[PDB]
C-alpha cells in the first residue's frame, strides 16, 4: 500500500530523465546547425525547417513520458 | 522462366529470380534437366520433391492451372550412381507422388525467343523441340584439358 | 483481434479457474502460512511493528515473504505522534506503555478504515 | 453493359466516371434542344435536391446491383458469411468482441458485392495504343479524327466450356464465385476523314503477371479482332489471337 | 461579377483575377510571400495519398 | 507479494529510459541530416527519406519497450 | 505521509538531472557556434540568433521539469 | 523466494537497456549513412544495404536479451 | 542461501550490460564503414571483411559475459 505509492511517485520522477536527454539532444541539433549552417548558408530555410522539425519529435518523446508518469501514478 | 542451379555474376543484390522458380510456375509444360554425369550438385540440388509438395498447394486452390506437365529429363540412368539405397528410395517416391521421368535424354539447345527446348535421347540419339513454360537445369561439367595433357585424368576427365 | 482478445478476456472471466483456482487456493494459504511463520520469528517492540527486519537473514526474508509485515510497519511510521513518541525515546524519554498505548497504531487504522481487532 | 444510368442522355459510358463538382444535381436534365422558359419548371418543388439524388445517385447505384446480382450468388456470400454473423450475434451481449465477428462478415460481403458490381473497366488507353500501332488500322483510323458509335462490355454469365478453360471446375475455387470473371463486347468505331467504319470485337480474362499471389492484369485481351469496312473494301484484322494466347498464360481465378 | 463570385463560393480575394495586383501590395512583407494561385475554390481539396513499403509513403 | 507489484510500477519507469535515448538519437540524427544537407543539398529526398525511415527504428524500440512495460506490470 | 513526503522531495532532486545535461548540451551548443563561425564569419549574427534560440529550448525542458518537480511535491 | 521472484522480475526490465542503446546506435548509423550518402551518393543501394544490415545485428543483440529475459524468468 | 541466490540473478541480468553497449558498438562501426566505404569505395571487400571480423569480436566479449553468468549462477 504505502510501498506501492512510494514507488509510483518515484517512476513519476524518473520521467525528468528524458527530459535530460531531450536538452541535450537540443543542443547537440542546434550545434549541428551551425556547423551545417556555416558550410552552406545559402539553403538556410531547407536546414532550418529540418531543425525545428526534429526538436518537435523530440519533445514529442518527452510529451509522451510524462502521459506514462501520470498513468501509473494515477492507474 | 529458365532456371539454373547457381546465380550469374552479372546480378546485384536486388535480383531474386532464383526464388521465383517454383512461386512462378501458374501454368505450362515444366522439366528438371539433369546433365551426364560427372556433375556437381547430385543430391544438394534436387529440389523436385519440395516442388511437388509447393506445386501441389496450387492445384488446390486454382493457382496452378490443371493442365501441366512437370518431368525429369535425365541425361543418366540413375541419380545417385555411387548409392542404389538412396537412387532407389528417390525412384520410389517420384512413383507414390506421380512424377514422370525420362531417362537417356539432356538440354541440348534453349530458344529465348518462342521458349523451346531441344532435348536428345543418347541412348536413341533421336531429338525433339518441347515449349516450356518454368525450366531448371544443373549447370553441366567439362573436363579441362591440361589435366589431359598432362595424362593424370582417367576417362570421364577425373583424377586417377 | 480487438474481437479475440475481448472473446478469450471474456472466456479468461467466466471461465479460467478450471485450470488456476488451484493457483489461488495454494497462494491463500500459503499467504497465511508464511504470515504466521513471521510473527514467529521477528522483533515486535511495544507496539505491533517490526522494527527490526534486519536482525538477521532469516528475518529479512520473512519480512518480505509476509503480507501485513508491510502495513503494520508503514502504518506505524505514517503516524505523526507514533514517531514524535520515538523521537523522544532517542533522545532519553521513554517509561512503561499501558495496554491502550501499546494499540496506539490499532486506534490509528482504524480511523483509515482498516479492520483491526484487539483493542 | 453500362449498369450506373440515369434518364441523362448524353455520355453513358462516362456518367460513372465523370465526378461533377455541384453542390446539388441540375434542375433539369442535360438538353438535347432549346427548349421554352414553360417547357421547364421554375423555383422547383420543394425536397428536389435530395429527389433527384435519389434518382441520379442511388437509383442508378441500386439497378447495378440488381443488373448483376448473378455475381455475388455464390456459397460464401449466401451461407458463410451470414451464418459466421448469426453464431456470434447470439453472444452480441456477452461482450464487444462478438458484436465486431458478427459485423465484419458483412462489411466483407459488401465489400465483394461492391468491387463485383461495378462496370467492367478494362485499361483502354493500352487498347488504342495497340491499334494505333498496326499499319492496317491505321491506314483509315486516327485518333484526330475517329468517334466512337457503340459500346458495349459485360461479363460472362456462369462457368464456360469445361475444355477450353479447365480451370474453373474447382469447387474450392467455385465456392466463392458463381461465375468466370471474364467480359466480351465489342466498339463500334468511324473515322470522319476515310469514313471507314470497323467492329472491335475482342474477349478479356484476368491473368497472373510477375508475382506469385497478385493479379498481373484483371482484363488481359487474349482475343483482339476488327473487322474493317471502308467505301468498298472490307478488311479483317487480329491483333490478338486465342489459339496461340491460350497457350501461353491462362487465367487468374480470383477468390475473395 | 461580384454576384458570380459570391453565388459560387469563390470568397478567396483574386483568384479569378489574373494578375491579382491588390494581392501584391498587401504581401510586400509578408512572410512565406505568396498570392493565391489562379482560380482557386475554397473547397477543391487535391490531396493524396499512398502507401509503399516504406512508412510514410516514403 | 507486495513486494513484486511494488517492482513490477518500477520496472513500468525504467522503460523511460529508451524514450530518453530516444530523443538523443533522434536529435543526432538530425543533427547529422543537417551537416549532410549543406555538404550536398542536391540530394534532398535520398536524405530526407533515409531520415524519418531511421527515427522510425528509433521509435520502434521506444514503443517495443512500453509494451514490455505493461506486459510485465500485468504479468 | 512523511514516507510519501521523503520520496516526493526525493524525485524533487531528480529534476536537477536536466540542470546538468543542459549545462553540457549548451557547451556543445556554443562549441558549434564558434568552429561554425570561424568557417563563415561573414555571418555572424545569423549564427549567433540561432545559438540562443537553442539554449531557449533547453530551458524549455528545464522549466518544465521544474514545474512537474514542484507540482508532484505538493499533489 | 518472493525476493529471488523480485529480482526476476527486476532483470526483466533490465532487459530494456540495451533496447535504449539500440535506439541511439540506430540514429548514429544512419546520421552516419546520410553524411555517407551526400559524400558520395553513387553507391546507395551499397550503403543503404549495409545500413540494414548492421541494424539487424543489433536487434539480434535486443531479441537476445528479450529471450535471456523470460529464460530467467520462467528459469 | 535464499538472498546469495537473488544475487546470482541479479548478476545474470547484469550481463545485459554489454549487450547494451555491444549495441551502440555495432552502429558506431557500422558507422565509421558507411561513411569510410563512400570516400574509398573501390575496395569495399577489404573494409567489409574488417568490419563483419571486429563485429566478431565484439560477440566475444557478449558470449564471455553471458559464459560468466550462467557460471556464477550455478557456481
Ligand atoms: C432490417 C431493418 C433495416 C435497417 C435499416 C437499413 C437502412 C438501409 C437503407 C438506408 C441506407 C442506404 C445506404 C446509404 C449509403 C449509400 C449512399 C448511396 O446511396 O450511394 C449510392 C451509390 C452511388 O455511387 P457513388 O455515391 O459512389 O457516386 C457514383 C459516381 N458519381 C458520383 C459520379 C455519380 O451507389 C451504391 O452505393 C450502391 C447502391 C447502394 C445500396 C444501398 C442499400 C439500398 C437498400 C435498398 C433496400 C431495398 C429493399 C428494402 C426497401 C424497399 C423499398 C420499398
Ligand atoms: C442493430 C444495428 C445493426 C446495424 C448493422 C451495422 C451497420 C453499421 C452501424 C450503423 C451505422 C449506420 C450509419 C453509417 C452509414 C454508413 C457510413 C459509411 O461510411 O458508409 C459508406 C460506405 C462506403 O463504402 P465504399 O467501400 O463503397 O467506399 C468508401 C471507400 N473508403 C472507405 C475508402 C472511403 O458504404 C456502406 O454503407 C458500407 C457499409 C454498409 C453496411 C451494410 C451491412 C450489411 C452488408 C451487406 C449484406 C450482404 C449480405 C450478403 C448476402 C448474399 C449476397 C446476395
Ligand atoms: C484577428 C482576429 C482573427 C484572427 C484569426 C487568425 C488570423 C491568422 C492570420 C494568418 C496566419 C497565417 C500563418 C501562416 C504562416 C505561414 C508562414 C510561411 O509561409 O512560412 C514561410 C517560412 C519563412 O519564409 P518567408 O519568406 O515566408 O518569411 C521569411 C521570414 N523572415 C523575413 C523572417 C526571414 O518558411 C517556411 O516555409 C516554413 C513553414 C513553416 C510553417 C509553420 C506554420 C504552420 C501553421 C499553419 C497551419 C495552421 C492550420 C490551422 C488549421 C486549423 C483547422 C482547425
Ligand atoms: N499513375 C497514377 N498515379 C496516381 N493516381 C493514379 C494513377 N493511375 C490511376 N490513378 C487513379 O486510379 C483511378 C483508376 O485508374 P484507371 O486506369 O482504372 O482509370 P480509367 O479511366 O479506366 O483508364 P482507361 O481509360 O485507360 O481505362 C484513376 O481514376 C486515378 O485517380
Ligand atoms: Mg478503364
Amino acid at each position: 500500500m504505502l510501498l506501492v505509492k512510494a514507488v509510483k511517485v518515484l517512476v513519476m520522477g524518473g520521467c525528468m530523465l528524458p527530459i535530460a536527454f531531450g536538452a541535450l539532444g537540443t543542443g547537440v541539433l542546434f550545434a549541428g546547425f551551425n556547423v551545417a549552417l556555416s558550410r552552406n548558408p545559402e539553403e538556410t530555410e531547407s536546414l532550418f525547417n529540418n531543425t525545428l522539425m526534429g526538436f518537435a519529435l523530440i519533445e514529442t518523446f518527452i510529451f509522451m513520458s510524462i502521459g506514462l508518469g501520470f498513468f501509473v501514478l494515477f492507474a | 522462366p529458365v532456371y539454373a542451379n547457381r546465380d550469374p555474376e552479372t546480378w546485384r543484390s536486388a535480383q531474386h529470380k532464383y526464388s521465383k522458380y517454383i512461386s512462378n510456375f501458374k501454368s505450362g509444360d515444366g522439366y528438371f534437366c539433369i546433365p551426364e554425369y560427372p556433375y556437381a550438385g547430385e543430391v544438394e540440388c534436387f529440389n523436385f520433391f519440395v516442388s511437388d509438395e509447393v506445386w501441389k498447394w496450387a492445384q488446390h486452390h486454382g493457382a496452378l492451372s490443371p493442365k501441366h506437365t512437370f518431368t525429369i529429363v535425365n541425361a543418366n540412368e540413375k541419380f545417385v550412381h555411387y548409392c542404389d539405397s538412396a537412387d532407389a528410395f528417390i525412384k520410389e517416391r517420384l512413383e507414390k507422388r506421380g512424377i514422370r521421368v525420362e531417362y537417356n535424354t539432356k538440354l541440348l539447345e534453349v530458344h529465348q525467343d518462342g521458349q523451346k527446348a531441344t532435348f536428345i535421347n543418347t541412348k536413341t540419339g533421336e531429338k525433339s523441340v518441347r515449349d516450356y513454360n518454368n525450366l531448371y537445369s544443373i549447370v553441366p561439367s567439362k573436363r579441362q584439358e591440361f589435366l589431359d595433357k598432362a595424362g593424370l585424368t582417367n576417362g570421364n576427365g577425373l583424377l586417377n | 483481434g480487438f474481437g479475440c482478445f475481448s472473446i478469450i478476456n471474456y472466456l479468461y472471466g467466466r471461465y479460467g479457474y478450471i485450470i488456476n483456482e488451484s493457483s489461488q487456493k495454494r497462494a491463500a494459504q500459503d499467504l497465511l502460512d508464511n504470515d504466521m511463520a513471521a510473527d514467529k520469528i521477528l522483533f515486535k517492540n511495544r507496539v505491533g511493528a517490526p522494527t527490526r527486519p534486519l536482525r538477521s537473514l532469516d528475518d529479512m526474508m520473512a519480512f518480505l515473504s509476509g503480507s501485513a509485515t508491510y502495513d503494520q510497519l508503514a502504518d506505524y511510521a505514517s503516524y505523526n505522534h507514533a514517531m514524535d513518541v520515538n523521537q523522544d525515546q532517542q533522545a532519553g524519554l521513554d517509561s512503561w506503555m499501558s495496554e491502550k498505548d501499546k494499540n496506539m497504531v490499532k486506534y490509528y487504522q482504524r480511523s483509515l478504515g482498516k479492520k483491526v481487532e484487539g483493542i | 453493359q453500362m449498369g450506373f444510368s440515369s434518364d441523362n442522355p448524353y455520355n453513358k459510358r462516362w456518367e460513372y466516371k465523370w465526378k461533377h463538382s455541384y453542390y446539388t444535381y441540375p434542375r433539369d436534365y442535360e438538353h438535347t434542344e432549346v427548349r421554352k422558359p414553360q417547357d421547364s419548371k421554375d423555383v422547383p418543388p420543394i425536397y428536389f435536391a435530395y429527389y433527384k439524388d435519389f434518382v441520379d445517385r442511388w437509383l442508378p447505384g441500386m439497378n447495378m446491383w440488381w443488373q448483376r446480382r448473378h455475381r455475388i450468388f455464390d456459397k460464401f456470400n449466401v451461407y458463410f458469411l451470414p451464418g459466421m454473423s448469426l453464431f456470434f450475434y447470439q453472444f452480441a451481449d456477452l461482450a464487444l468482441g462478438f458484436k465486431i465477428m458478427a459485423a465484419f462478415p458483412l462489411f466483407l460481403a459488401y465489400t465483394r458485392i461492391r468491387d463485383k458490381t461495378l462496370d467492367p473497366d478494362f485499361k483502354e488507353t493500352y487498347l488504342r495504343d495497340m491499334i494505333y500501332q498496326n499499319p492496317e488500322i491505321t491506314k483509315y483510323f486516327n485518333e484526330e479524327t475517329i468517334h466512337v458509335l457503340d459500346y458495349e462490355f459485360e461479363y460472362l454469365p456462369g462457368y464456360l466450356c469445361p475444355e477450353k478453360f479447365p480451370e474453373y471446375q474447382n469447387k474450392t475455387w467455385q465456392f466463392f464465385n458463381t461465375d468466370t470473371a471474364q467480359a466480351e463486347g465489342f466498339f463500334k468505331f468511324g473515322d470522319v476523314e476515310s469514313g471507314a467504319t470497323m467492329t472491335l470485337k475482342f474477349k478479356t480474362m484476368p491473368i497472373p503477371g510477375k508475382f506469385r499471389y497478385q493479379v498481373g492484369e484483371p482484363f488481359y485481351f487474349y482475343d483482339l479482332r476488327a473487322e474493317i469496312k471502308c467505301d468498298g473494301v472490307y478488311k479483317e484484322v487480329v491483333l490478338v489471337d486465342e489459339k496461340e494466347s491460350l497457350k501461353k498464360i491462362r487465367p487468374f481465378l480470383f477468390l475473395i | 461579377e461580384l454576384e458570380e463570385l459570391t453565388e459560387t463560393h469563390n470568397y478567396i480575394p483574386g483568384a479569378k483575377d489574373d494578375v491579382n495586383l491588390r494581392g501584391y501590395l498587401a504581401t510586400q512583407f509578408a512572410w512565406g510571400k505568396k498570392v493565391i494561385s489562379f482560380y482557386r475554390h475554397p473547397a477543391d481539396d487535391f490531396k493524396c495519398a499512398k502507401a509503399t513499403k516504406n512508412m510514410l509513403g516514403r
